C-alpha cells in the first residue's frame, strides 16, 4: 500500500 | 512548565470529521454504509497524521509505522467513536451523521451497531476521564503485532511500557490499581470488539452482490489485511491471560 | 531514544495550520481591497493566536487578565513574524497562500510604503539563515516580549515563563558560534519593537480615519481600541535582550 | 474585551 508509505513521510 | 506525554497527546488530538450526509433524502442501511465507509478512509488519513505526532512512533521502522496502523486502525475508530457517543445511548460517528433511535431500526444496522454501542456503554459505566481516553487510544495503536514480531521490536516494548505507565500516571491524577485492572481489562476486550466489525467489514468488502463502496484507502489496507488473518499472522498483547 | 517530549517538539505540534485570505482572483487588485481583506485575515489569525497561545505550557496558568495583556500588547509581533517566516519559506511578502503580495502588486499606491516594514523581517530571517526550531522559540518569546510599566499580576510566573524559553532558544541553537549566533537572534527579537511601531502606527491612524473607508473585524476592532490609550500613554514596557 | 476573554476561558 504505497498511500499509506506517503503519508507516513 | 515542563510538558508531559499526556499534554502532548491531547495537542495532537485530531478534530473531529463531519460524514457530508445530505439530511433531505430518506435513509437505508446502504446509503448509511456507504457513506461511513468514506468517512473511515478520511478518519484513517487523520490517524496517519496522528501517530506521526505520537513521541516515539516516528523512531520506528518504516514497515512497523505500517504494520501497526494497518493493524489497529479499526481498533482506533472503533474507541474514539465510542468517545463521541459517550460524550454526546446513541452512536455519533459525525456531527451530521448521529444514528438516533430513529436510525437504529433500520434493516440490519443495530446488527452491527450494537458492538460499537459495547464500547460507549464500557467508557460510560467506567467513567473514563479525558486523559485515560488518550492513552488507552495510543496503546490501541499499539494492541496487535506480526506473530513474527516487529523489526524495531526493542523500541516497541519501550514504547508501550511508557503509554502502560502514562495510563497508569493519568489514573493517579484522576481504587487506584482496581481501576488500572479495569481499564487495562476494557482495552483486552477491544479485541473481541473489533474481530467483530472486521468480519462483516471484510464480508462485505468481498460480497459482489452488495453495491456497498469503501474509499481506496480503506480498500488497500483491507486488501492487505485479508490474508493475514487468513494466515493467522497477527499476534494480539494482552493485559490479562 | 527521547520518547518524553522537547518544549520544542510541543510547539511545533501546537503551531496552528495556516489560513487561506479568500481573496478573488477574478477582481482587480486594489490598496483598499488588499487591506481589508488582510484585516479579516489579521481577525482569524488572532483567533488561531489565542488556541496557540493557550497550548504553551505555564501561558494557561498566568492570571486571566495577564494572558490578555500579553495577547494584546503582542498580536502585531506574533502576526508579523509569522508573515516573515512564510514570505522567508517561500523577496516576496506572503499573508497567505491565496494572497501572495508579488512584483507588480508591490507598485500598487501605498502599499510598498507598508511592506518594506514587514519585508524587512523576512529579510533579516533569510541572512541570518534561521532554522525552524528557531523560529518557533522566537515567536514564543515574542508573546512574552512587552508588558505594562508596573508589570504583570503574575510578574514572577511571566518572569519564570521568559527565562524558561530563553533557554529553549539556546539549545535550538545549539542542536544545529553559538554565543554569537545567540546574539544576532535575539538582536532581531529586539528589533522587533522597532518594526511593529511602524505597524502599528499606520494600523491605528488607518483605523482612526474618517475619509479611509478600511474595514476592520471585530476582533480586532475591540483590541484596538483597547490599546490605542495604553501606547498613547506610556503604560508599555519593552523587554530588551540588549540595552 | 470579552471575545478574547472568552476565547481564553
Ligand atoms: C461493521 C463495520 C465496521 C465499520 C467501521 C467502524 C469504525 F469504528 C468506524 C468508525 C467511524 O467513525 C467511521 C467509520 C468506521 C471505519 C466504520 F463505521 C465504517 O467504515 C463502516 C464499517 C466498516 C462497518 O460498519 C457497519 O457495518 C455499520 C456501521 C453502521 C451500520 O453498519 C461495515 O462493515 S459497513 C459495510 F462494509
Ligand atoms: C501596516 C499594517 C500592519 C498590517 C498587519 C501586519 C501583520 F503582519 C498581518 C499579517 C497577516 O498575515 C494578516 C494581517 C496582518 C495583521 C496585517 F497585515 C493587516 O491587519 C493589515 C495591517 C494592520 C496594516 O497593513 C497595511 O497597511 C498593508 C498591508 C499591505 C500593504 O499595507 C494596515 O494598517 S491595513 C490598513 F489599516
Amino acid at each position: 500500500n504505497a498511500l499509506l508509505r506517503y503519508l507516513l513521510d | 512548565l515542563t510538558p508531559t506525554l499526556v499534554s502532548l497527546l491531547e495537542v495532537i488530538e485530531p478534530e473531529v470529521l463531519y460524514a457530508g450526509y445530505d439530511s433531505s433524502v430518506p435513509d437505508s442501511t446502504w446509503r448509511i454504509m456507504t457513506t461511513l465507509n468514506m468517512l473511515g478512509g478520511r478518519q484513517v488519513i487523520a490517524a496517519v497524521k496522528w501517530a506521526k505526532a505520537i513521541p516515539g512512533f516516528r523512531n520506528l521502522h518504516l514497515d512497523d509505522q505500517m504494520t501497526l496502523l494497518q493493524y489497529s486502525w479499526m481498533y482506533l475508530m472503533a474507541f474514539a467513536l465510542g468517545w463521541r457517543s459517550y460524550r454526546q445511548n446513541l452512536l455519533c460517528f459525525a456531527p451530521d451523521l448521529i444514528i438516533n433511535e430513529q436510525r437504529m431500526t433500520l434493516p440490519g444496522m443495530y446488527d452491527q451497531c450494537k458492538h460499537m454501542l459495547y464500547v460507549s456503554s464500557e467508557l460510560h459505566r467506567l467513567q473514563v476521564s479525558y486523559e485515560e481516553y488518550l492513552c488507552m487510544k495510543t496503546l490501541l495503536l499499539l494492541s496487535s503485532v506480526p506473530k513474527d514480531g516487529l523489526k524495531s521490536q526493542e523500541l516497541f516494548d519501550e514504547i508501550r511500557m511508557t503509554y502502560i505507565k502514562e495510563l497508569g500516571k493519568a489514573i493517579v491524577k484522576r481504587q487506584n490499581w482496581q481501576r488500572f485492572y479495569q481499564l487495562t481489562k476494557l482495552l483486552d476486550s477491544m479485541h473481541e470488539v473489533v474481530e467483530n466489525l472486521l468480519n462483516y467489514c471484510f464480508q462485505t468488502f468481498l460480497d459482489k452482490t452488495m453495491s456497498i463502496e469503501f474509499p481506496e484507502m480503506l480498500a488497500e489496507i483491507i486488501t492487505n489485511q485479508i490474508p493475514k488473518y487468513s494466515n493467522g499472522n497477527i499476534k494480539k498483547l494482552l493485559f490479562h491471560q
